[PDB]
């Protein structure tokens, strides 16, 4: 079955590293928690 | 004890991650599919769940409430598998949804790294990581209610 390891503390870090995009998109959630894009 | 946590499933394997905050484990209901935690010798057993949120806790109610503030970077805490822990700092996007605004990460992690804390500047979580959309991946910051 299934367990739990600890990885390291909930904290902000001052050195990181900044990546990624910021996209701006239009979506749908539907009942199974699935979302969608819309157009 | 609070941290982030991985969750393994037993060879054994990273089915994802989750918070231990204020004595309730949070993590992404896709990861454990509300199946009990062994944490030691100790059982941890879920106590609310949405499968539409995609959300769970146990032992406890769902207890994380900061909300991203719209304008600032944030940092995903990502644990994947076999990876020390790395903070990941970020402008979110946003989910327009016709019931209000989300914010989303334009970040894409194995898997297992799904239920991920995504954290403000004050290192308060606001929301989890790994459940989302592609269009490249790209995740909801879902935060639950307190
Ligand atoms: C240890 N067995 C836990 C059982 C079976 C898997 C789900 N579940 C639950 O107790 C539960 O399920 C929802 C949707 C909320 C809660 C509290």
């Amino acid at each position: 079955d299934m367990y739990i390891e600890r990885a390291g503390d909930i904290t902000w870090e001052k050195d990181a590293e900044v990546t990624g995009n910021s996209p701006r998109l239009d979506v749908a959630l539907d009942e199974s928690g699935d979302f969608s894009l819309v157009e | 004890t609070d941290g982030v946590y991985r969750v393994m499933t037993r060879g054994s394997t990273q089915v994802g991650v989750g918070v231990m905050q204020e004595g309730v484990f949070h993590t992404m209901w896709h990861v454990t599919k509300g199946a009990a935690l062994r944490s030691g010798e100790g059982r941890l057993d879920p106590y609310w769940g949405d499968v539409k949120q995609d959300l769970v806790s146990y032992c406890g109610p769902w207890k994380l409430d900061a909300a991203w503030d719209g304008l600032s970077e944030v940092q995903l805490l990502a644990v994947p598998p076999g990876e020390r822990a790395k903070n990941i700092q970020t402008l979110p996007g946003i989910f327009k949804t016709k019931d209000g605004d989300i914010g989303a990460v334009a970040l894409d992690y194995p898997a297992g790294t799904s239920g991920s804390p995504i954290l403000d500047k004050s290192g308060r979580v606001i929301g989890l990581y790994g459940n989302g959309v592609v269009i490249s991946y790209v995740s909801a910051i879902t935060q639950g209610k307190r």
